[PDB]
């Protein structure tokens, strides 16, 4: 995240910090991702495209530090890695860029409420909040584009929905933007998602709950004027959600 | 580049 606030997890609890296992036993972070419900997490395909494996990841809820324990974590391991058959990327865009994780404790738990653990709601179908409306992104990605180092505290910023239209201009995106795509960004483009952040959260205030409006997915670099963050497009992908997460 | 790159097709990425 460029710029915004150091936060914590009790802020942001649907949170899920995502992780993956070497040879050597070595353990680096890979994307974030959304609880959006006790057993399952949502995240971006792009982020496990190359590595396809299930047994490769880990996954912490209630976690606010990269590479550091925090109180109230819980650890989990990755039971079904759900990537969508229709991924796809050009040069910058990436449609049908949504995953999901569904997780399992070593003691074969899903998910509790904590203080520090809460699923948030997903929109109804094609239920958006009207473009200006502010919104929230999370995550340990990048505090500038040009940094070599994550930061080791989550942070969270405020960015706003932007039309369809304005984000179809040319001078913005053009037509790699499409309806199953956000765009968010700040008035003043000096805050944004980065790497690190994609497969995180985009939080709306909808129907007055607090809802996953999107997925951090693509950009062209970070906190560039004229180039929001882009989004997966949640509210539009509920078939695919339901027809992968029935129990 | 290498294997543990975090995000390596995220926005700003090598692959983004
Ligand atoms: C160096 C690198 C790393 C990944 C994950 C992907 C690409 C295309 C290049």
């Amino acid at each position: 995240i460029i710029g915004g606030e150091f936060t914590t997890i009790e802020n942001q609890p649907w949170f899920a910090a995502i992780y993956r296992r070497h040879r050597g036993g070595s353990v680096t972070y890979v994307c974030g991702g959304s609880l959006i419900s006790p057993c399952w997490v949502i995240s971006a395909t792009h982020c496990f495209i190359d590595y396809p494996k299930k047994e490769d990841y880990i996954v912490y809820l209630g976690r606010s530090r990269l590479n550091s324990n925090t109180q109230g974590e819980m650890k989990f391991e990755v039971e079904n890695l759900i990537l969508h058959k229709d991924y796809s990327a050009d040069t910058l865009a990436h449609h049908n860029d949504i995953a999901l994780l569904k997780i399992r404790s070593k003691e074969g738990r899903c998910a509790q409420p904590s203080r520090t653990i809460q699923t948030i709601a997903l929109p109804s179908m094609y239920n958006d909040p009207q473009f200006g409306t502010s919104c929230e992104i999370t995550g340990f990605g990048k505090e500038q584009s040009t940094d070599y180092l994550y930061p080791e505290q989550l942070k969270m910023t405020v960015v706003k929905l932007i039309s369809h239209r304005e984000c179809q201009q040319p001078h913005y995106y053009g037509s790699e933007v499409t309806t199953k795509m956000l765009c968010a960004a700040d008035p003043q483009w000096k805050t944004d998602s980065c790497q690190g952040d994609s497969g995180g959260p985009l939080v709306c205030s909808l129907q007055g709950r607090m809802t996953l409006t999107g997925i951090v997915s693509w950009g062209r670099g970070c906190a560039l004027k004229d180039k929001p963050g882009v989004y997966t497009r949640v509210s539009h992908f509920l078939p695919w959600i339901r027809s992968h997460t029935k129990e | 580049c290498s294997r543990f790159v975090v995000d390596c097709r995220g926005r700003g990425g090598p692959c983004g």
